[PDB]
């Protein structure tokens, strides 16, 4: 039902289906969506748990 | 000036307000302490700093007035001229106003039908518009892309003008139309019938006919120009630390000139498009972070990372410009203290600390120095004040008798929260309260900081002195009984007073009355419980005021005598004989005040309260460990539930239950052990082992410490002394059940560490619970306050000849409340009688006092008609005879007396203590109501209705007992037999609602097909099924073309009817319709065929009357209600009566319990779905007399069952307030589908349909709005931009034109002038008459 | 689709594409096309002539050249106008040779020493001729196409042939006209506004045609140049989106600064003059900087502290900050000082005016319930001594000088000022009454002696607190 309702598929369309998301109104490209990814998820500089 | 007229701003009147403009964004220099020259605190744009005193220091010392200084600019007048000159900053470009851009509703959109996102869009430089076109492509109000502009620009040229931004629509809002775009939406409103746009197209015409009836413009609704604060008002001061106190509304206002300063660099400087589009999407976001900083984007932060107030943060909720500074403000003469005990003192007399009063009343000390001699000018008597001369406090004692004060407890809990005070003068550095008063406050002595408010002028001196003194109300607003009752010490003292003993060391000597009463008590040779005979003079005022003098023996006490020496002349002695309880001791005060009137009973309160300390000293009622005693079978108790809980735990491992019902049970067996150990420890307190004269063993009322405070009630109930003396009886988990395991010590043993942490479980949930809700009921307080802020009494009695059948609530179980109390105070409307139809004693218009309400009680009334507010035919206010009595005067309400508020503080009263086998208990007649009822073969009646109420009428004549009885019953006894109490008389199965039918004949299955429409499936219980059906989630759509019926008729193929209708005798088939009855039998009339089955954010909810969380249809017309389309989860719902509104639909979300059937017959106004209703279709359908009668039997029952009783006219007249706009049905006077107020709709009937002409349309609906929306729907403005939403409310205000009159109370109360309510109503009277 | 207006400004600046090197100096090349284009049709207009004249008489008083090719090279374009305007003028104005010797002077221009000052001259001079002139072409249109019932395209025709004499005029009196037969009700305008055109045709020494089209060729050279800015500066907001991070403190917004450093990098646009051979980014780092710092001077401060004082300012919060870094301890201004080479006196004033006052919502208590503004004491003080007394010493100076029943009180209530507007000294006082200064000295001598003794002047004794 997640699958039944999935607004983008692909990898890229669909990382920036976050972006406008998290900051909306600014189109991203390819590397600025995924240096956003990595930076609010994946980053040490930004998430510790120690 | 006598009226506040509001309207849109134009940019020719802010150049006419202005003198002076502002360019540049400089606010003062950073060396000197002076503004330069053009500046935004500037001395030539808004004047000087100092009184009389220029910039440059030229002209100053009242030499120059009204001359301007070369120089500079500088106008040398005072510093008043500050808080009122105006701004002007020039933009450069128009700007978006923010409060009518993005509120809610917007107000730009709906006037021109424009979504918000597109309004986004074109306001944010985004996409553009174009205002009109050559051809019809480009039509208006187009919402154009940068890629379609272009398009438009290469296919069209010169044809079309499309701009962007703010200048675009204002253009367009400026040259759309005037007056034929409102001519032509009138038109096309009436021309299409929808509904869907009519909710909406007519809000769109109402706001263009304001738009042209207030002489306002589209074009003023945007911002061209932008006036500044007034520099006073946002004041760069230099504190006292070095550093400067500024606000962050001119770091707005700074940033504002900014942009703008850099959008006038742009222009001249040949900007591109790209920069200077930006350049005024941020002048917008400026803009718009000043007007309105949490409404177009994130808020604008400073320097100490917080989001600095805008122009609307201003005016927001408790920290805005009302609730802070305009309504709830600070005054000066306002001292703080905390509350102490004068026990030495009158009614009316409190304590004062002398260095208070010294400092307090210094204005009043210097005038009384001045006016006496002793002292030459102020600053000597200021001298004389701060060196404390010994001839000051002479000065002060003399000034401070015959000079009432105020006293106030902050925060205030009702109208008896603050009264005036006559102080004397005592040393220390607090109030000496009197005590009788402090359960008037609620305020316990906990430290509470009282302010003190001094009235100055003789107006205000002899309002405190007449009017607002505790010698000038012994009642409380919210009820009859008096909340200056003597409270928990003095009554205490008093039931020390008035107990007897059995011993009775004064035995046999006969008193000769109060004298030696209190003589033999003072010596010591006898105490104060004998129960001797005592010669005591009474007086009844029989004739018209005139006692009477009798002496005889009565069997009473000496302390009873004692108490009678401090009684007046005119109370009986029927209230003196008893235990004299709280409640008795209120029922005493309240006699004393039907009979003798004000004059004696506040000077018997204070000698009550005298004798009350006086013999509270002398009593030495003392709590101790021997005094609590521990019932000698308490060990057992527990010992037998340790056994109960063991054999449940039995139960439950050995599997015969659940652990559902092993809670249920461990549950019940623990209430019946608290039960079993509160009667223990209530035989073991209420009786006492005493000896009598001889030598005897008798039991009496006991004489332990703590009796006193539990039978007497002076503080604490029946609970409080079960769980201290007695085991606990159940707590409160935070999920919202009961703990399994009580706690089976008490206090006197002590808790285990386990049981202190299951006792604080609940502790800590009630704290809570006082934490929150009753400032919730604070803010509920705020609610009902401001939606009826303009009843005042204007004038006596007006004819409406209607009102409503008052009735006490019968509900479920046995009587609750009289009718005495319930009708107390209230005036009748017609002139009622005895239940039989003679002997007319009450006339027309008379109020429910002594020799009214025992009159009645002396009859057997159940029901009399009463003249309410809710039919006052008056606007802007009742009458006096139609509300009834003022609650803490006794007679006639007087004219402007403000009952709003007087009930806003009534229902904010009790808001911080808030936190089937039917079986009659009476005997009496059996009486039902809408009857339909038949004698089936068992010598018993069934019902075969659905609004069928069993009620029960004795032989006196009252209804003492009522129920509610659902569909589908069986009465044990006929219509007019005396039964008795104790037996059950109806007879149904409460977990079903059967289908009885009264057709008497044979049995036909007709019009069903098995395995399409219904199925065959035997009952495997008890071997009787037929061909039954299943729910109708199951079925096929068989069921949805052909409808499925029983047609109970005759086997021989013949049809049969209903006896009494012209139906055919054809029931129909709903879901779960699992028959048990075969064909061809021969059923009776009253045969069962199937079985189908079934707080104060209430009261919140109640007030508001929004929607539950399970609405309660009801049905509109009397007729016969059907489905429509067939069940497609939630399809539909038919009503075809027959002379009524046959096309009419409705809707049902929930199938769960049908009280009619699909084609049966209906009352107007009849329940369908069952839960709590919605009050929107009872008013829809029934009346006002009906819904304010469901209001006042359900909220109040709500607040009695809390155990507080309150007076219904409070939970009425905010009702009248919770209708007061209302929705008018046909055009002609004002419009055709408008929601109006009552006023206005008044004003329309007695213009035209009185004395004109006929009827051009002034018939309407009346609506139930929201507190929250009341609030917003009032007729004056200034009063709805104080509640909530002030935003909204204040554009609704300014694109309206919405001249207030300032007819309410609190429109007086904010434009700082005198009140139209009590006594500054007389001053109206004079003020909307020459005028 | 947003609601923050910096994501779509991000949002726009996206939509246009950046420049690599070569795209850097092909818009620095578009630039100076639309410089050259005004530079050389500019060359053809006659008041060049003589603004190269004044610019000849303001040097005559006078890397750089030598002030010799100033004097020389501002003096041909005199004589060949001398020699033009014998055929651009007398003997007909349409001519080949005429119009060959109007290119010879164009052609002699590149001469330019160029100054920001000098350019805005010729472009004003011709902008207001341009706009009389479409003043004068408006006039007509509101006197012939709204009036006499022709439309606008029974106008164009008949203007774009001659526009100098009074051909045109009876021209839209045409063959029958029956609708523009009032010759006498529009000519009262028309023949005075021609009159004016021929004038201006004779200051000009130009028929009106060759001024239309040098004009058209002033607005696509300027239209051409705004566009080619308009992609530079386009191109270089991630210069200035990527400059801001250094000054991005809670004294203003990112947009503030942003829209500061757009002004900046539109001047250096202007101040480029890449024939050096230097990249945009470079120089242009500098100006955006400086408009930074100008709006991190003038704004971000409730008291405007000028940016001479900022930036002496910001040296001491960086020599304060360095000397924390070496020394560990709070820095004292003697330190400061010395190390400032300023006086200490400077150094604690300049310390002194050192932020943004606190703003009037801070919650300086336990809770949101009193933020500032509650706490903040009355500089117009109304004290009991300044409500009572200034009224009660009014009243006792009434009372008591009621007493004097003779013109002493009448000269004294306005030697001081009591109950009058205007305060007069002992001549004003002297010309109602009294001339000579000393009669209204002794009466006052005389009405202080009578007041000063303690008998009944006590009540105003008392006053002295
Ligand atoms: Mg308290
Ligand atoms: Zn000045
Ligand atoms: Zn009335």
């Amino acid at each position: 039902e997640t699958l039944r309702v999935d607004p983008t598929n692909d990898r890229l369309s669909a990382l920036v289906e976050i972006y406008r998301m998290m900051r909306p109104g600014e189109p991203p490209t390819r590397e600025a969506a995924e240096s956003l990814f990595e930076n609010l998820f994946f980053s040490e500089d930004r998430y510790d748990l120690s | 000036f006598d009226a506040i007229k509001i309207a849109l701003a134009s940019p020719d009147m802010i150049r006419s307000w202005s003198f002076g403009e502002v360019k540049k964004p400089e606010t003062i220099n950073y060396r000197t302490f002076k503004p330069e020259r053009d500046g935004l605190f500037c001395a030539r744009i808004f004047g000087p700093v100092k009184d009389y005193e220029c910039l440059c220091g030229k002209y100053k010392r009242l030499k120059h007035r009204g001359v301007i200084c070369e120089k500079c600019g500088v106008e040398v007048t005072q510093t008043k001229v500050r808080r009122e000159r105006m701004g002007h900053i020039e933009l450069a470009s128009p700007t978006a106003h923010i409060w009518f851009l993005k509120s809610l509703p917007s107000r730009i959109g709906l006037l021109l039908d424009m979504p918000l996102r597109d309004i986004e869009r074109v306001l944010y430089f985004e996409s553009y518009v174009v205002i009109e076109g050559g051809m019809t492509n480009l039509e208006r109000q187009q919402i154009l892309t940068e890629e379609q502009y272009l398009d438009a620009l290469e296919e069209f040229g010169d044809e079309f003008d499309a701009k962007m931004g703010a200048e675009a629509i204002q253009a367009l809002l400026k040259s759309m139309d005037l007056e034929q775009e409102c001519e032509q939406l009138r038109e096309e409103l009436n021309e299409t019938n929808s509904e869907t746009k009519r909710k909406k197209l007519t809000k769109r015409i109402k706001l263009l006919e304001a738009f042209v009836q207030s002489g306002n413009k589209p074009e003023w609704m945007i911002l061209t120009v932008l006036p500044v604060l007034p520099p006073d008002l946002r004041p760069l001061v230099p504190l006292d630390g070095g550093r400067f106190a500024t606000s962050d509304l001119n770091d707005l206002y700074r940033r504002v000139i900014n942009r703008n300063n850099r959008l006038k660099r742009l222009l001249d400087l040949a900007a591109p498009d790209i920069i200077v589009r930006n350049e005024k999407r941020m002048l917008q976001e400026a803009v718009d972070a000043l007007l309105d900083n949490g409404r177009r984007g994130r808020a604008i932060t400073g320097s100490n990372k917080r989001p600095l107030k805008s122009l609307a943060d201003m005016i927001k909720g408790k920290q805005g410009r009302f609730r802070q500074n305009l309504l709830g403000k600070r005054v000066d003469y306002s001292g703080r203290s905390v509350i102490t005990v004068g026990p030495y003192l009158r009614l009316h007399q409190c304590g004062l600390p002398k260095k208070m009063a010294l400092e307090l009343f210094k204005p009043f000390i210097y005038g009384k120095l001045e006016l006496r001699g002793l002292a030459t000018t102020i600053k000597a008597a200021k001298k004389m004040v701060e060196r404390e001369e010994a001839v000051v406090w002479d000065i002060l004692d003399e000034v401070i008798r015959e000079h009432p004060v105020l006293l106030n407890r902050a925060p205030t809990l009702h109208r008896l929260g603050i009264q005036a005070f006559e102080p004397v003068l005592i040393e220390g550095k607090a109030i000496q309260l009197h005590p009788l008063v402090c359960a008037a406050y609620n305020a316990d002595f906990d430290g509470d900081q009282m302010a003190v408010h001094v009235p100055l002028t003789l107006e205000a001196q002899l309002e405190a002195r007449a009017l607002m003194m505790s010698t000038n109300n012994i009642l409380s607003p919210a009820n009859g009984e008096p909340i200056i009752v003597p409270s928990q010490d003095v009554v205490l003292g008093l039931y020390y007073m008035t107990r007897d003993c059995v011993n009775a060391k004064g035995e046999g000597m006969v008193l000769t009355g109060p004298k030696e009463a209190e003589r033999l008590y003072r010596s010591g040779l006898a105490s104060l419980h004998a129960r001797v005979k005592v010669r005591i003079t009474e007086y009844e005022k029989d004739a018209n005021g005139e006692l009477v003098a009798k002496t005889s023996l009565k069997d009473t006490t000496v302390g009873r005598a004692i108490l009678w020496m401090i009684v007046p002349k005119g109370l009986p002695y029927s209230i003196v004989n008893q235990a004299l309880g709280k409640k008795a001791i209120s029922k005493m005060l309240n006699t004393c005040y039907r009979i003798l009137g004000l004059k004696p009973t506040v000077i018997f309160a204070d000698q009550i309260m005298y004798t009350g300390f006086a013999y509270a000293a002398r009593s030495g009622a003392s709590v101790g460990i021997d005094d609590m005693v521990i019932p000698e079978k308490k060990h057992e108790i527990i010992s037998e539930a340790e056994a109960e809980v063991a054999e449940i735990q039995e139960q439950f491992q050995s599997g015969l239950v659940t652990a559902g019902e092993r809670y249920n049970k461990v549950i019940d067996i623990w209430a019946a052990a608290n039960d079993r150990v509160s009667k223990a420890m209530m035989d073991n307190l209420q009786t006492e082992t005493v000896i009598n004269r001889d030598g005897q063993e008798e039991k009496q009322v006991s004489f332990n410490s703590i009796y006193m405070m539990a039978d007497s009630g002076a503080r604490g109930s029946a609970a409080q002394i079960r769980q201290l003396a007695g085991m606990r009886g159940l707590m409160a988990k935070p999920d919202g059940s009961i703990i399994e395991t009580p706690i089976t010590a008490n206090f006197r043993e002590g808790l285990n560490v386990l049981q202190y942490f299951i006792s604080t479980h609940g502790a800590r949930k009630g704290l809570a619970d006082t934490a929150l809700k009753t400032a919730n009921s604070g803010y509920l307080t705020r609610r009902l306050v401001d939606v009826a802020q303009d009843l005042v009494v204007t004038e006596d009695d007006c004819g409406t000849h209607e009102g409503i059948m008052m009735t006490p609530v019968i509900e479920g179980g046995d009587v609750k409340e009289p009718l005495r109390d319930r009708v107390l105070g209230r005036v009748t409307a017609e002139d009622v009688l005895k239940p039989g139809t003679a002997d007319i004693l009450v006339p027309r218009n008379t109020l429910l006092h002594e020799q009214w309400c025992d009159l009645l009680e002396e009859n057997s009334v159940d029901a009399v008609k009463v003249r309410s507010v809710v039919s006052c035919d008056t606007d802007f206010g009742v009458c006096a005879h139609c509300y009834g009595r003022d609650l803490a005067r006794g007679h006639i309400i007087n004219k402007g007396e403000a009952i709003g508020v007087i009930a806003a503080q009534s229902i904010g009263e009790p808001g911080t203590q808030l936190t089937s086998s039917i079986q009659v208990k009476n005997k009496g007649s059996i009486k039902l109501s809408n009857v339909k009822s038949v004698v089936n073969s068992s010598g018993k009646l069934v019902i075969t209705s659905r609004n069928t109420e069993l009620k029960l009428i004795d032989e006196f004549g009252r209804t003492k007992e009522s129920y509610k009885v659902p569909y589908g019953a069986v009465l044990a006894k006929g219509d007019g037999e005396q039964v008795a109490g104790g037996e059950t008389v109806a007879n149904w199965d409460p977990h079903t609602m059967p289908v009885i039918t009264e057709v008497s004949g044979f049995v036909r299955f007709t019009d069903m097909i098995d395995g399409q429409t219904i199925t065959r499936q035997t009952d495997e219980l008890t071997g009787l099924s037929s061909l039954v059906v299943l729910d109708s989630a199951e079925r096929t759509a068989g069921g949805k073309d052909l409808r499925p019926a029983l047609k109970i008729v005759d086997a021989q193929g013949n049809d049969v009817l209903i006896p009494g209708t012209d139906m055919p005798a054809q029931y129909f088939l709903p879901g779960k319709a699992i028959v048990q009855l075969e064909d061809g039998v021969q059923i009776s009339s009253g045969d069962t065929l199937a079985r189908i089955p079934q707080g104060l954010p209430r009261v919140a909810d109640l007030f508001e009357a929004r929607r539950p969380k399970e609405p309660a249809i009801l049905a509109e017309i009397s007729g016969i209600v059907s489905f429509g389309k067939e069940t497609k989860g939630k399809r539909r719902l038919v009503i075809t009566p027959v002379d009524g509104s046959d096309p009419y639909e409705e809707m049902i979300p929930k199938w769960r319990q049908l009280n009619v059937f699909e084609g049966e017959r209906v009352e107007r106004g009849d329940v369908i779905s069952d839960g709590p209703e919605a009050p929107h279709d009872i008013l829809r359908l029934r009346g006002v007399h009906a819904v304010t009668r469901y209001i006042v039997n359900e909220v109040q029952d709500v607040y009695r069952l809390q155990g507080v009783k309150i007076n219904d006219k409070h939970i009425e007249v905010i009702v009248r307030q919770m209708l007061r706009k209302a929705t008018i049905v046909n055009a002609g006077s004002s419009d055709f589908l408008e929601g109006e107020q009552v006023e206005y709709s008044r004003v329309k009937i007695a213009n035209r349909e009185l004395e004109a002409n006929g009827k051009v349309g002034a018939t309407y609906s009346r609506d139930l709005l929201g507190i929250t929306k009341a609030s917003l729907a009032t007729e004056s403005f200034i009063s709805a931009a104080s509640f909530q939403e002030t935003t909204r409310v204040l554009t609704e205000a300014a694109v309206a034109g919405k001249r207030d009159e300032l007819r309410g109370l609190k429109e007086n109360v904010i434009v700082g002038r005198l009140i139209p309510a009590g006594t500054g109503y007389a001053y109206h009277q004079d003020r909307m008459r020459r005028r | 689709r947003t609601t923050d207006p910096v994501r779509m400004y991000m949002r726009e600046m996206g939509t246009v594409e950046l420049l690599t090197r070569e795209g850097e100096i092909d818009i620095a090349k578009r630039i100076e096309d639309g410089i050259n284009q005004v530079q050389c049709s500019v060359a053809e207009y006659p008041e060049a002539i003589t603004y190269l004249l004044e610019q000849y008489d303001r040097v005559e008083a006078e890397n750089s050249i030598d002030p010799e090719l100033a004097r020389e090279k501002f003096a041909e374009l005199r004589a060949q106008y001398v020699v033009t305007r014998d055929t651009i003028k007398a003997k007909g104005r349409s001519h080949a040779t005429a119009q060959e010797e109007i290119l010879k002077l164009s052609e002699v221009f590149k001469q330019f020493r160029l100054v920001p000052k000098q350019f805005d001259y010729l472009v004003n001079s011709m902008r207001v001729m341009m706009d009389r002139v479409r003043t004068q072409e408006r006039l007509i249109m509101k006197l012939c196409v709204e009036q006499c019932k022709m439309p606008k395209k029974n106008f164009i025709t008949l203007f774009t042939g001659n526009e100098t004499s009074d051909t045109w005029f009876n021209a839209a009196i045409a063959m029958n006209k029956p609708w523009s037969e009032k010759l006498h009700d529009v000519s009262e305008e028309v023949h005075r506004a021609l009159q004016k055109l021929q004038q201006i045709e004779e200051e000009t020494g130009l028929t009106i045609e060759q001024v239309k089209d040098i004009n058209r060729r002033m607005s696509i050279g300027e239209a051409k140049a705004r566009r080619a800015k308009k992609e530079m500066v386009e191109a270089n907001l991630r210069l200035v989106i990527s400059i801001a991070k250094k000054y991005t403190n809670r004294g203003l917004q990112f947009l503030d600064l942003i829209q500061e450093g757009n002004i900046g990098l539109m001047k250096a646009v202007d101040k480029f003059e890449y024939r050096r051979g230097y990249k945009f980014s470079t120089y242009a780092t500098w100006w955006i900087r400086q408009a930074i710092t100008r709006s991190i001077a003038d704004q971000a401060r409730t008291i405007r502290i000028p940016v001479h004082m900022i930036e002496t300012i910001n040296k001491l919060n960086r020599i304060s900050r360095q000397m924390l870094q070496e020394m560990g301890r709070e820095p004292t201004p003697e330190e400061l000082a010395e190390r400032m080479l300023m006086p200490e006196d400077k150094i604690r004033k300049v310390l002194k005016i050192a932020k943004e006052p606190i703003s009037m919502e801070t919650p300086i208590g336990d809770d949101e319930d009193s933020h500032l503004g509650d706490f903040i004491e009355d500089t117009t003080l109304e004290l009991p001594l300044d409500s009572a007394t200034t009224e009660s010493l009014r009243a006792a100076t009434h009372d008591v000088l009621a007493g004097l029943t003779a013109r002493e009180a009448k000269v004294l209530r306005m030697r001081f000022g009591i109950d009058m507007n205007t305060d007069y000294t002992l001549e004003e006082v002297g010309k109602q009454f009294d001339v000579t200064r000393e009669r209204i000295r002794q009466i006052e001598a005389k009405a202080l002696r009578k007041l000063r003794h303690p008998s009944r002047s006590e009540v105003l004794r008392s006053f002295l607190d």
